[PDB]
C-alpha cells in the first residue's frame, strides 16, 4: 500500500533553517514526482515545488525560490526539503505529495 | 500563474440534500482539474481527477464536470461523513495553483 | 518542431538573413553559455598580457601566441564536423521516419472489421489501441519528453491509453526485457479472433492487417535501435577534442599582441578579434548541430514533437474506425461529370499558375 | 519546372555556356538585390578610402582591410555549404518523390470496379475523386502556389475537387488536426461498399486497390513530414553566418590598397574587384541553391508545379476510370505475327543507333 | 552497447564535454598504448637531439626536421579517413539491421497456428525455434562473441537452441558449406507439414509466414555478406599507410628545434608537443572509428551485444507463441468510450509540451 | 574474397598495423610494377642531374624543378579520388548483392511442390536447376573467371548445369540477343505446369513462388547493368589525369636540389625522397582501389568468388529440394518447454556478455 510518511513537528527560532523528510514505500519512488504543499490557517494551499527522484531535477515555485530547497535519496526512498531564512509567515503544515496527472497519496503532514 | 476561483466560500446544508461547489479557472485548462475532500487536522483526499473521473473509493454520490474555464463539483444526496472541507486544483503547468476552498456545514 | 517551413518558401532578399533574429532553436541559444566563457577566459588572458606581464613575459607570450596561432587549423576541423554532422542528421531524419503512424491500419481496420453494433465498436476500438500502446510504450522508452509524462506504467493506464485489466494481463506475462512488443501480440490474436467470428470477412483482409502491424512493429524496433545503438562514444569525442583543440588554439593565438613590435600579421590592435568571435559561432554551432539532433527525442527546441503525434494519434485512430465505420457522405454526381476535360478555376493571384502540359523535353513547344 | 533537359541533352561546345545566358530561374535574378548591396557597399568604403580618409587614416584603413583580407577563407566555407547544399537537394527530390500520383490506383479502379450502368460509373469517379482530394487537401497545406488557390475549404468545393455533401460530412466529423486523411478513409470504406455490392469480385482485388491507397497516404505523410520538420533552424543559421563572414571580410579586405605602399599582394589598382565579385556569386549564388531549395513548394521559378499536378491528375483520372471503364481498342494482329525477330525500322538521322546485342563483357566481339 | 543516448538527450553547456571523461569504448582506451609508444619515440628522439648529438649532428637534424615537418599534410590525411571511415560506419549500421529479429515471425506463428492442445503448443515453440537457431547458427559465425559461447555445435545443444534429434539430423545432410540455412528449411516444411494438419487454416495465412521467414533468411545472408566481403585490403592499407606517415614525419618535424638559431616557426621550447599530440588524439582516434567498427560483431566495448539479443529473443519468441497464443486480456469500453475528442492528461513538469496541431505551413496561425 | 574480418574484430594494438604485412591483395602487390617505373625514373633523372649536366645546365633544372613542385597538389588531386573511388566502392557492394541466391526460391520450391515420387523429385530438382542456370548463364556473361571455366555453351552442359535436351532447346530459339533470361521463363512455365498437375496447391502459393522467381530475374539484371553501363570512361580519365599530373610534378619537383645554393625548402638532400615515395604508396595506392574494384568480376585477390558461389549454390539448392522435401527431424519438447524465462548458459570466457536488458535511455537504470 502507499504511504507517505514524514518525520514528526518541528520548533525553531527565526533567522535558523530546518529539514523535514517524506519517506515513501509500497510504489517504486523514482517513477513518480514528488510535490510539496504549504497549508497556512484562512489562506488556500501553496505548492512549493516538485523534485525527480531519478535525476534529483527540482521545479520550484518562484515565490518559494530562495526559501525552499528539494533533494532526495533513491536509497533510503525519502525525499527532503530544507526551508532557510524561516521566519514567522514560514509557519505552517507542509505536505508531500505523489503525482500522477494528480496528487493521490499526501503525508499526515 | 493560473488562478483558481472556488465558490461559494462556505456552503451550508442537510443530510439528503445535493449541493454544487464551482471551481473556474483564469485561463483554459481543458480537463485537467481535480477535487479533494479535507477533513479538518487530516491530510486532503483525492476524489475527482481529470475534471470528471473518480477515484478507487469515492462513491458514486460524487461527481464531476465541466472544461475550459468552467468546472463543478456535485454531491447529491449528501451523508454525515461528506461534511468537511473540498478544494480544487488545475493540473495544467507549473505551478499548479489550488482553490481557495469551501467549507460544507450541516 | 521549430518550423520556419513558410518563412523560407521563397528565395527573397532575406529569406534566409531573416532567420538571424530568431531566438527559439537558434544558434545563440545554443552556444550562449560556451560563448560567455569563450569571451570571458579571452579578455582575461588579454588584461593579463597588457596590465600584468611584465616586458619579458610579454615576450614569452608573444612567442607562445604565435605558436598557437599555427595550430588554429579550419581544414582538418571542418572535414570531422562535416563527415560527422552528416551522420548525425541522417540518422536524424531516419529516426522521425520511424515514428509510427496509425493512419495504415487505421484505414483497413476501420473498413474490415464487420459490425455497426457495440462490439464491432468496441472491436474495432480495441484493436486501434492496442497498435497506439505498442508505440506509446516504445516511445516512452526513447524520449525523455514522453517519459516524463508517462513515468510510470500507472500513468499510462491512467491516461487512458490503457485499461486496468490490459496492465493485468500485462504483469502477469513475466518477461525480464521490455514489452513494448506485447501490445503488439495482442492485436494480432485478436485480429485472428474477430475473424473466427466473422467480423473480418477472408483471410486476404486479415494478412493485409496483419501486414500493416508487422510494419508498425518494425517501425517500434527501428525506434528501439537508434535509442540502443548510439553514434560510437569514440567517434564523438573525435570531434569535440579537434573543436576545442582548435578554440584552444584561438585563445592564444587569437590574442592582439603588440603593434609596436611589428609581428608579421599583427599589425593592428582592435582589442576584440571580430573575425575570431564569428569563427567560434560558426563551429561551436555548426557542432551544436549535431549537439541538439545526436538525440532528436529529448527536450531540445528542435527534438521532436511526440507528445502531440500521441494525441493527434489518438484522436484520429479512434475516430475514423468508430465514428467513420461505413460512414460516407452522400453520393453525388461530380461536377465534371458530363466534363472529359474538366479546366478548374484559379484565383486571381494564382492565374500565371496555370500552365500548358509538359509533354517531355523531345517535344518542340509550339 | 525550370526545364533545361533538351538544351543539355548532348555534350556540346556551349552546353553549359548557354545557360549563363537565361534569366528565369538564373542566378542573376536570385542574387540581383543583394549583388547591388554588396556592389553599393563595396564602392562606397572604397570612396571613404580615396577621397575622405587622411593619410593618418588611411594608414589605419590599409592596416584593418589586411586584418579582414586574412579571414576570407573559402575552404571552411565551402565545406558547409557542400554538405548543407546536399542535405537540401536531398530532401528537395524526396519531396518531388512524395507527390502523390493517381495512375496506380486509377489502372486497378478503372479495371476492378464492374459496372457499365450509370451507378458503376458513379461509383468509380466517386472513388478517384476520393484520391485527389486526398492529395489536393495536403498540397494546400504544404504548397503556397496552391494554397493561394484554395485558401478556404469553399474554394475546394466550388472548383469541383469536392461536393457540398462532402464538405457537410466533413465538418460533421469533429477534429482539431488535419482532416487531409479523412477522403483516404472514406475511399477504403466506399471500396468495400462497393466490394459488398458485387462491384468488385474479390478480396484480392480489393485489397489490392486497398494497398495503392494505403501507398497514397504514405505519400501525403511524407509531404506533411518535410512541411512539419524543416531542416533544423541552428544549422541554416551556421550557414549564412559563415557565408556572411566571408563578405564581411571582403568589403573591407578586398579593398584596392595604395599601389605606392607596395603591400604584398596589393601591387595593381584596378578599381573593380572582379575576382571578388566572381566569388560572390559563386558562394552568394551557392547559397541561393538551398534558399531555393529548402522549401519547393513555393512561388519560386524552379519550385515544384503542384497546380499544373494537380489538373492533369483531375483529368487524366477521371477520363481512365470512366471512358475507358473496359473500353479497348479492337485486337488485331500485330504488324510483326509471324515474325519471331523483328527488325523496327529507324530514321535516316537514327541509323547509327541500330548496334549489335550486348551480351556481356566476358564474351569476344567476334 | 554503449549507449549515452541519455546524458546527449538535450543540447546543453556540457552535453559533449562531460563524454570527455568517460573511460569504457573511449578513444583514451583504445589510442593508450599506441599513444605511449609516440610520446616514447619522441622524447626519445628529444633526449638525443638535447643531450647527445654534437653541434654538427644538431644541425642536421635541425635541417631533417624542417624536410619532415614539411610533409606533415592534414588535408590528405582527413580526406581519405573521412572517406573510408563513412564507409565503415556505413557497412556498421546495415550490420546491425540485418541481425534478424523474431517479432514479425512471432506474431505471426503465435496467431495463425491453431491449438490449444499440447501438439499446437509444441508446434508453436518448435517453429520459432527454427528460426532462432537460423539465426544462432549464422550469429556464431559472424560473430566472436557468440562464438566463443559456441565454440562447437555441442554448445548449441547442450544450450537449449537445438534438439539431439535435430543435431543429428543436422548431421545426416551431408554438405561441405555452412548449414546455417538448415532451420530455415526446416521452418517451411514444417509450416506447410501445419497447414496440412489443418493447424493453418489458409495458403494466405501460410504464404504470409513463409515471406517473413525468407526475410529472416535474407537477414542471415546479408549478416554472412559483410563477414565474407571485407572492406578491400588495398584500401584499408591506405589509410594507415597516410595516417602513419602523417606521425612518421611528426616524430622527427615536430622535434622543438634550438630557439637561438631562429628558425622561422620555432621560436619557442615548450618542451611538450601539446598541439602535435593532440593531433595524434585526432588522427589516431579517427581512424581508431573505423578499426574498432569494422567488425562490430567483435569483442570491443562498441561492437553489438549479440548474445544478450539471442537470450532476449529466445524468451520473448516462445513466450509470444505459448503462453500468449489467443490468450487476450478482457475487452473493456476504453476510457474515451464517448468522447471523440480525448484530451490525455500531462504531469506538471510536461505541460509545456501539449502543444497546437500542426496544420500545415501555409495556413495562417490564428 | 580476401577475408580478414576476424583479424580486425577487435581494435587491439597492432589491429591494422598487421595488415601491412600481408601480401596477397596489398597495396605493395598491386604497385609493384608502377613503383619501380616510378623508383627508376626519378633515380634515373637524379644521377643526369648529380653527374651529366653541367653547372649551367644544373641551374636550369634546379629552375625546373622548383616550377614543377609548385605544381604537385594534393588537395585537387585528394578531392577527385575520394568521390571517384567512393562511386566505384558503391558499384561494387551493390554488384555483390546482385549477385542471385537460391535459398529463397529454394525454401519455397521444397515445400510447396508436392510429391515423394520419382516424379515430384524430378520436378523440384529441375525448378532449381532453371534458377542456378539463370544465374551461371549471366554470370559468366559478366565474371571472367566464370567465363574462362564456361567459355562455351557445351560446357555449361558437360558442367551439368544444363541438359543435352534443354540446350537443343535452347538453340531451337531464335534471338540475337543474350539468352540468360530463358530458364527464367522456362521456371514460370514449369511451375504452372506443375500446378495444373496438383503439384502446387494454391494460385497463392504458385505467385509466391513466381515472385522470388522474378526477383532473381531482377537480380540477373542488375549484374547485366553494371557490366553493360560503366562508369564513364571520362570520369575515370580525369582521375587518373589528375593522378600522373601530380606524379609527373614529383618526378621532377621533388628532385633533391643542390644544398650549397640553398634553395628554401631544399636545405637537405637524402637522395631517397622517402616521404614522396610515402605519397606514391597513398595515392597511386588510393588509385589502386578503384583499379581493382571498378570489376569486382575480375580474377583480381579481391574480386568475387564467383565459381565457388556456383557450386555451393548447386549442391544447396538440390539437396533442399531433394532430400530435404518434407523431411524433418523428431519433434521433441524443447529444453525449456516448462520454463518461460529462460537463462541459456554461458562459457568461462563469454560469462562478462550476459547483460542486464536495456529497457531504454529514458528508464533509471536501478
Ligand atoms: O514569400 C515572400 C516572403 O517575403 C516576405 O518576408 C520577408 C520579410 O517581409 C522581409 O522584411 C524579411 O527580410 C527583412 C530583413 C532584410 C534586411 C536584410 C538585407 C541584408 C541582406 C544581406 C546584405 C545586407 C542587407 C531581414 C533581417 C536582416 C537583419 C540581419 C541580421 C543582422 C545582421 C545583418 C542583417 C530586415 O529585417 C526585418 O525587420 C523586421 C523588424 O526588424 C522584422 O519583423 C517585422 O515584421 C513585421 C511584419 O508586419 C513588421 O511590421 C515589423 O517591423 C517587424 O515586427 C522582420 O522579420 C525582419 O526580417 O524577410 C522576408 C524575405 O524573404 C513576406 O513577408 C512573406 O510573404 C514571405 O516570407
Ligand atoms: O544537340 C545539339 C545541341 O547543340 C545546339 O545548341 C547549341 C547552340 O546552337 C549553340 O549556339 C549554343 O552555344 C552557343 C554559345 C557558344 C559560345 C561559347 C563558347 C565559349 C566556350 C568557353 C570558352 C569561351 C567560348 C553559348 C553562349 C556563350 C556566352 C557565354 C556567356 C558570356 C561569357 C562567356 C560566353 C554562343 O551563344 C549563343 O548566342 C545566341 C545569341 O547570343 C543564342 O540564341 C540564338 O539562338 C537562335 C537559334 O536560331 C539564333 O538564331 C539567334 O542568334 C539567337 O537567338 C544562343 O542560345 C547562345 O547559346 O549552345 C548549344 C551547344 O550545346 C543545337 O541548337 C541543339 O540541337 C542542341 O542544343
Ligand atoms: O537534460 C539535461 C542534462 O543536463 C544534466 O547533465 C549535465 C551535467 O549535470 C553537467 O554537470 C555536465 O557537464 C558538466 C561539466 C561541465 C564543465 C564544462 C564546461 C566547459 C565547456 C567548454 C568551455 C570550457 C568549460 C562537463 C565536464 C567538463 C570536463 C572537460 C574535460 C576536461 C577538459 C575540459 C573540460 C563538468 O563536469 C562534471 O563533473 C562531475 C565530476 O567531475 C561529473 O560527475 C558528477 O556527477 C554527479 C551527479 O550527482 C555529481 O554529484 C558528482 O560531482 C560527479 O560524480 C559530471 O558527469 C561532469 O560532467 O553534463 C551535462 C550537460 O548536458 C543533467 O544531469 C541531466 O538531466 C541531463 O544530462
Ligand atoms: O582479438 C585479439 C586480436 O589480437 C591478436 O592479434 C594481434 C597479434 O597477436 C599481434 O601480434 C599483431 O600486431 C603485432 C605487430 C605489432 C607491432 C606494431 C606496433 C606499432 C604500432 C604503431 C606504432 C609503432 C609500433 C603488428 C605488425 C607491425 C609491423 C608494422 C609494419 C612495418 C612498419 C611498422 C610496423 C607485430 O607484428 C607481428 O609479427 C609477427 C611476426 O613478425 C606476425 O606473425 C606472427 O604470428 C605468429 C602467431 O603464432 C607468431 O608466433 C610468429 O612470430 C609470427 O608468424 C604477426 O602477424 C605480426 O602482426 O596484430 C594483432 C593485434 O590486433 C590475437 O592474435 C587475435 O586473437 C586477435 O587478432
Ligand atoms: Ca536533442
Ligand atoms: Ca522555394
Ligand atoms: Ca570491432
Ligand atoms: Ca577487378
Ligand atoms: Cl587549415
Ligand atoms: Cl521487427
Ligand atoms: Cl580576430
Ligand atoms: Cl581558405
Ligand atoms: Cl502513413
Ligand atoms: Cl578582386
Ligand atoms: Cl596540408
Ligand atoms: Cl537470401
Ligand atoms: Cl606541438
Ligand atoms: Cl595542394
Ligand atoms: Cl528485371
Ligand atoms: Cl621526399
Ligand atoms: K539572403
Ligand atoms: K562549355
Ligand atoms: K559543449
Ligand atoms: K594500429
Amino acid at each position: 500500500q502507499v504511504q507517505l510518511q514524514q518525520s514528526g513537528p518541528e520548533l525553531v527560532r527565526p533567522g535558523a533553517s530546518v529539514k523535514m523528510s517524506c519517506k515513501a514505500s509500497g510504489y517504486t519512488f523514482t517513477n513518480y514526482w514528488m510535490h510539496w504543499v504549504k497549508q497556512r490557517p484562512g489562506q488556500a494551499l501553496e505548492w512549493i515545488g516538485m523534485i525527480d527522484p531519478s535525476k534529483s531535477e527540482t521545479t520550484l515555485n518562484q515565490k518559494f525560490r530562495g526559501k525552499a530547497t528539494l533533494n532526495v535519496d533513491k536509497s533510503s526512498n525519502t525525499a527532503y526539503m530544507q526551508l532557510s531564512s524561516l521566519t514567522s509567515e514560514d509557519s505552517a503544515v507542509y505536505y508531500c505529495a505523489r503525482e500522477v496527472y494528480y496528487f493521490d497519496y499526501w503525508g499526515q503532514g | 500563474d493560473i488562478q483558481m476561483t472556488q465558490s461559494p466560500a462556505s456552503l451550508s446544508a442537510s443530510v439528503g440534500e445535493t449541493v454544487t461547489i464551482t471551481c473556474r479557472a483564469s485561463e483554459n485548462i481543458y480537463s485537467y482539474l481535480t477535487w479533494y475532500q479535507q477533513k479538518q487536522g487530516k491530510s486532503p483526499q483525492l476524489l475527482v481527477y481529470n475534471a470528471k473521473t473518480l477515484t478507487e473509493g469515492v462513491p458514486s454520490r460524487f461527481s464531476g464536470s465541466g472544461s475550459g474555464t468552467q468546472f463543478s463539483l456535485k454531491i447529491n444526496s449528501l451523508q454525515p461523513e461528506d461534511f468537511g472541507g473540498y478544494f480544487c486544483q488545475h493540473h495544467y503547468g507549473t505551478p499548479p495553483t489550488f482553490g481557495g476552498g469551501t467549507k460544507l456545514e450541516v | 518542431t521549430v518550423t520556419y517551413t513558410n518563412r523560407v518558401a521563397d528565395a527573397r532578399l532575406g529569406t534566409f538573413s531573416q532567420l538571424l533574429l530568431q531566438w527559439k532553436g537558434s544558434i545563440y541559444k545554443l552556444l550562449y553559455s560556451e560563448f560567455l566563457i569563450f569571451i570571458s577566459l579571452y579578455f582575461a588572458i588579454s588584461l593579463v598580457y597588457r596590465l600584468i606581464l611584465s616586458e619579458s613575459q610579454r615576450l614569452m607570450f608573444e612567442k607562445l601566441a604565435l605558436y598557437c596561432n599555427s595550430y588554429a587549423e579550419l581544414i582538418p576541423v571542418s572535414f570531422v564536423l562535416g563527415f560527422y554532422v552528416s551522420l548525425v542528421v541522417s540518422r536524424w531524419w531516419a529516426q522521425y521516419e520511424s515514428i509510427p503512424w496509425p493512419d495504415r491500419i487505421m484505414n483497413l481496420v476501420s473498413c474490415n472489421v464487420d459490425g455497426e453494433d457495440e462490439y464491432g465498436r468496441l472491436l474495432r476500438r480495441t484493436l486501434m489501441r492496442y497498435s497506439n500502446l505498442c508505440s506509446v510504450l516504445i516511445l516512452r522508452s526513447v524520449s525523455t519528453a514522453v517519459y516524463k509524462r508517462f513515468p510510470s506504467m500507472e500513468h499510462v493506464v491512467r491516461a487512458g491509453l490503457m485499461t486496468p485489466e490490459e496492465h493485468k494481463k500485462f504483469e502477469s506475462l513475466n518477461s525480464p526485457h521490455n514489452k513494448f512488443w506485447i501490445p503488439c501480440v495482442w492485436f494480432s490474436n485478436l485480429a485472428v479472433k474477430a475473424r473466427n467470428e466473422g467480423r473480418i470477412r477472408d483471410s486476404v483482409l486479415l494478412q493485409g492487417i496483419l501486414n500493416e502491424l508487422n510494419t508498425l512493429r518494425s517501425q517500434c524496433g527501428r525506434l528501439y535501435g537508434y535509442d540502443w545503438i548510439s553514434i560510437p562514444l569514440v567517434y564523438t569525442q573525435v570531434v569535440t577534442v579537434a573543436v576545442y583543440s582548435f578554440f584552444l588554439a584561438c585563445l592564444i593565438g587569437r590574442q592582439f599582441l603588440d603593434p609596436e613590435k611589428a609581428y608579421p600579421g599583427h599589425e593592428l590592435d582592435l582589442f576584440v578579434p571580430v573575425f575570431t568571435f564569428l569563427q567560434f559561432f560558426f563551429y561551436a554551432g555548426w557542432l551544436k548541430v549535431a549537439e541538439q539532433l545526436i538525440n532528436p527525442f529529448g527536450e531540445d527546441d528542435d527534438d521532436f514533437e511526440t507528445n502531440w503525434l500521441i494525441d493527434r494519434n489518438l484522436q484520429v485512430s479512434l475516430m475514423a474506425v468508430d465514428e467513420m465505420h461505413q460512414d460516407l457522405p452522400i453520393l453525388e454526381k461530380d461536377l465534371y461529370w458530363n466534363e472529359p476535360d474538366p479546366q478548374p478555376p484559379y484565383t486571381a493571384a494564382t492565374a500565371e499558375y496555370k500552365r500548358p502540359s509538359f509533354l517531355g523535353s523531345t517535344f518542340d513547344i509550339s
